[PDB]
C-alpha cells in the first residue's frame, strides 16, 4: 500500500504498510455459464456459487452480485469450453423495460 | 586433490543445508505455484483450478481469456513438447553450466 521512511544514524529504516487476504471459504467455481449455448466469461471476477446460486465477485474480497450481462461478455457457442455449467445469465433490460 | 587440499589446514566447513533439504525447499515453491497461483506469497495459499490461474495470467498481459479457454488443448501440447526439448537440451552434451 504504501511506505514512510524514517531516519537513523548511518542508515535508513522504512515501515511499509502492506495488505494482507485474513481468512478465507472454499467454493466451488467454474470456468464459464452459457444461457443461450452462447459462453459467458466474468469482464474481472470469477464464477463462484455457495452451492445453489451463481454469483461473480473480484478476486480478493468475496463479495457477490447477480451476474447481468455488464459484468460478463460472449465469445461464441459454449461446445468448446472445458467445465461450463448450464445456468441462466440474468438480463436487465426486460425487467426495466416495463 | 581433495585429500592434498586438506594436507595443510586448509578445510572445508560443509554447507550449512544439505541438498536434499533443498531439493525440498524447490518441491514446496513449484507446490505452492502450480496450486496457490500467486497467492502464498502473501500470506496462506488458496487452492484455485489451474486453469483459471492460467487465465488470470494470460489478462495479466493483456489477452482476454476466451483465448486460452478455446485454445487450452494447444497450450498443453506445446508446453509439453516444450519441456521435452528442455530435457534434451540439457541431457546433450550442450553445457549450459558454464556459469557453474
Amino acid at each position: 500500500l504504501m511506505s514512510f521512511p524514517q531516519s537513523a544514524p548511518h542508515g535508513v529504516v522504512f515501515l511499509h504498510v502492506t495488505y494482507v487476504p485474513a481468512q478465507e471459504k472454499n467454493f466451488t467455481t467454474a470456468p464459464a455459464i452459457c444461457h443461450d449455448g452462447k459462453a459467458h466469461f466474468p469482464r474481472e471476477g470469477v464464477f463462484v456459487s455457495n452451492g445453489t446460486h451463481w454469483f461473480v465477485t473480484q478476486r480478493n474480497f468475496y463479495e457477490p452480485q447477480i451476474i447481468t450481462t455488464d459484468n460478463t461478455f460472449v465469445s461464441g457457442n459454449c461446445d468448446v469450453v472445458i467445465g461450463i455449467v448450464n445456468n441462466t445469465v440474468y438480463d436487465p433490460l426486460q425487467p426495466e423495460l416495463d | 586433490l581433495i585429500c592434498a587440499q586438506k594436507f595443510n589446514g586448509l578445510t572445508v566447513l560443509p554447507p550449512l543445508l544439505t541438498d536434499e533439504m533443498i531439493a525440498q525447499y524447490t518441491s514446496a515453491l513449484l507446490a505452492g505455484t502450480i496450486t496457490s497461483g500467486w497467492t502464498f506469497g502473501a500470506g496462506a495459499a488458496l487452492q484455485i483450478p489451474f486453469a483459471m490461474q492460467m487465465a488470470y495470467r494470460f489478462n495479466g498481459i493483456g489477452v482476454t481469456q476466451n483465448v486460452l479457454y478455446e485454445n487450452q488443448k494447444l497450450i498443453a501440447n506445446q508446453f509439453n513438447s516444450a519441456i521435452g526439448k528442455i530435457q534434451d537440451s540439457l541431457s546433450s552434451t550442450a553445457s549450459a553450466l558454464g556459469k557453474l
